[PDB]
């Protein structure tokens, strides 16, 4: 068992394993296994039994899209020469809106 | 809620507001929000735009790809383009002409099946194109195929997820490959392989990398076990989940909140034998503790559809037919958009 | 039915 972490999974189980046996093999154990249910209403599937991420230019995981965005390293990465790539092909595309001027307020 | 987004959409990018009246928020995802807004032409009447605006966590590359999609696959073959891209620092907002379009959930059960053969036609034009060009959607699924029943008009949208293949014609996908790079034992193997065992040998090994984004649902079983040279094929196993909701009535087809259990319902509709033998095709073994047969499609289909009339009261066998190969479980034998444009099904069609 | 939270790169 999970003291000499040898033993045999509970059922019932899915087991994956890469070939090469270079890779962790990955397990799923649940206690019911898909059951087609032909009763429930469509559109439901017959399977039904019923702002956190990571800054790809940071490098960093966050918990607050909102207060990642304001931090200090972010800030200096959005305002940083890495977008050219994207400005190269900005520069390619043809504007054909109409753009007005700014209104400014008046008395 | 909507009006406090949109003015901070402004503030993000301030050249919007002398172009642009953005009227509503119509998407939000994971990478992205998408809004409604009007513009005035230069030279045409008035048009609906779809601004895009990507997550400021995106990486300019990533950035800079989906637009290199979208200007160079984009345009033609029921595959959006892009009018223009307007950006400020890390705030970059695509402008994509707008197609009114229906709710996939709305419109599954009124459609005719006529329409569900136009619909999977176009939808295959739109996968040749991009397939050609060596891109991997990664997430098709109906809310990236907008469709226009009135004006039958289609689009394949959002290329955020997209990766390129070997071959791919699209220069910074080059940079986004979908082959996977890995990571960086006393015993490379243990006698617990293709049994219900565990060990301290193969528990201690480390794990594969494989990519695998996408939407839970229409994922195809290479991605769900972690094949790490995936292909287009995978975007037909989705246009397949498709067209399995269609011809069933059920959407989401799948309901899963992980691999596995993907993997397991998938197990459940097209076989447990035939899915592990297919795995081993691709060089994964796949053990279950109990076996379940395939599902025949037609039956499967009828009977979570409930009664046809008219078109649906005679589904030719050729539509469960061209299931059965996108849904194909081996990846190498899995038809090819170019293919399904010329299966039976599409009999007297364009 | 979103994307899932991960992609590549
Ligand atoms: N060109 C467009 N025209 C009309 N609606 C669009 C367009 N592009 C996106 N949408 C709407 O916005 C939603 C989100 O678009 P998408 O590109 O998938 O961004 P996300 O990754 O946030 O879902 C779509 O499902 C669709 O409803
Ligand atoms: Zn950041
Ligand atoms: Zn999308
Ligand atoms: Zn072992
Ligand atoms: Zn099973």
């Amino acid at each position: 068992g999970p003291g000499t972490r040898t033993g045999r999974l509970k059922k019932p189980f899915v087991k994956v394993e890469d070939m090469s046996q270079l890779y962790r093999p990955f397990y799923l154990q649940l206690t019911n296994m898909p059951f087609i249910n032909y009763s429930i209403q469509k559109p439901c599937s017959p399977f039904d039994v019923d702002k956190k991420g990571y800054c790809e230019c940071c490098l960093q995981k966050y918990e607050d899209l909102e207060t990642h965005l304001l931090s200090e390293q972010h800030r200096n990465f959005a305002q940083s020469n890495q977008y050219q790539v994207v400005d190269d092909i900005v520069s390619k595309l043809v504007f054909d809106f109409v753009e007005y001027e700014k209104d400014t307020p008046k008395k | 809620g909507v009006k406090k987004d949109i003015e901070k959409l402004y503030e993000a990018v301030p050249q919007l507001s002398n172009v642009f009246k953005i009227e509503d928020k119509i998407g939000e995802g994971t990478f992205s929000s998408v809004y409604l807004a009007t513009a005035q032409l230069q030279v045409g009447p008035e048009e609906k735009i779809a601004l895009k605006h990507l997550i400021p966590t995106s990486h300019p590359i990533r950035i800079a790809a989906e637009l290199q999609c979208l200007t160079v696959a984009g345009g033609q073959d029921n595959v959006m383009g892009v009018k223009y891209c307007f950006r400020k620092n890390d705030h970059v907002v695509i402008a994509m002409p707008y197609l009114e379009h229906e709710s996939f959930l709305d419109i599954l059960n009124s459609l005719s099946f006529q329409e569900v053969r136009e619909y999977m036609l176009n939808l295959f034009k739109a996968l040749k194109r991009i397939h050609q060009f060596g891109i991997v959607h990664r997430d098709v699924k109906p809310s990236n195929f907008l469709y226009n029943r009135r004006l039958k008009k289609y689009a394949l949208v959002d290329f955020g997820l997209a990766q390129g293949t070997h071959d791919t014609k699209i220069e910074l996908l080059k940079f986004v490959q979908s082959e996977a790079q890995q990571e960086r034992p006393a015993s490379l193997t243990c006698d617990c392989y293709a049994t219900d065992k565990v060990c301290s040998i193969c528990l201690s090994r480390r794990q594969q990398v494989a990519p695998r984004a996408g939407t839970p649902g229409f994922r195809a079983p290479e991605v769900l076990t972690k094949c790490p040279n995936q292909t287009t094929a995978i975007d037909m196993w989705s246009a397949g989940v498709i067209f399995l909701s269609l011809l069933s009535g059920r959407y989401p087809f799948y309901k899963a909140s992980d691999d596995l259990t993907a993997l397991a319902q998938i197990m459940t509709i097209r076989g447990s034998r035939e899915t592990i033998q297919a795995a081993k095709t691709f060089g994964k073994s796949i053990l279950c503790s109990k076996e379940v047969p395939a599902q025949d499609l037609r039956k499967l289909c009828e009977r979570l559809r409930g009664a046809g009339a008219g078109g649906w009261n005679e589904v030719p066998d050729e539509a469960y037919d061209l299931l059965d190969k996108l849904l194909d479980l081996n990846p190498a034998s899995r038809i090819t958009a170019e293919e399904a444009l010329l299966h039976p099904f599409f009999k007297d069609m364009s | 039915l979103t994307a899932s939270p991960g992609r590549d790169l």
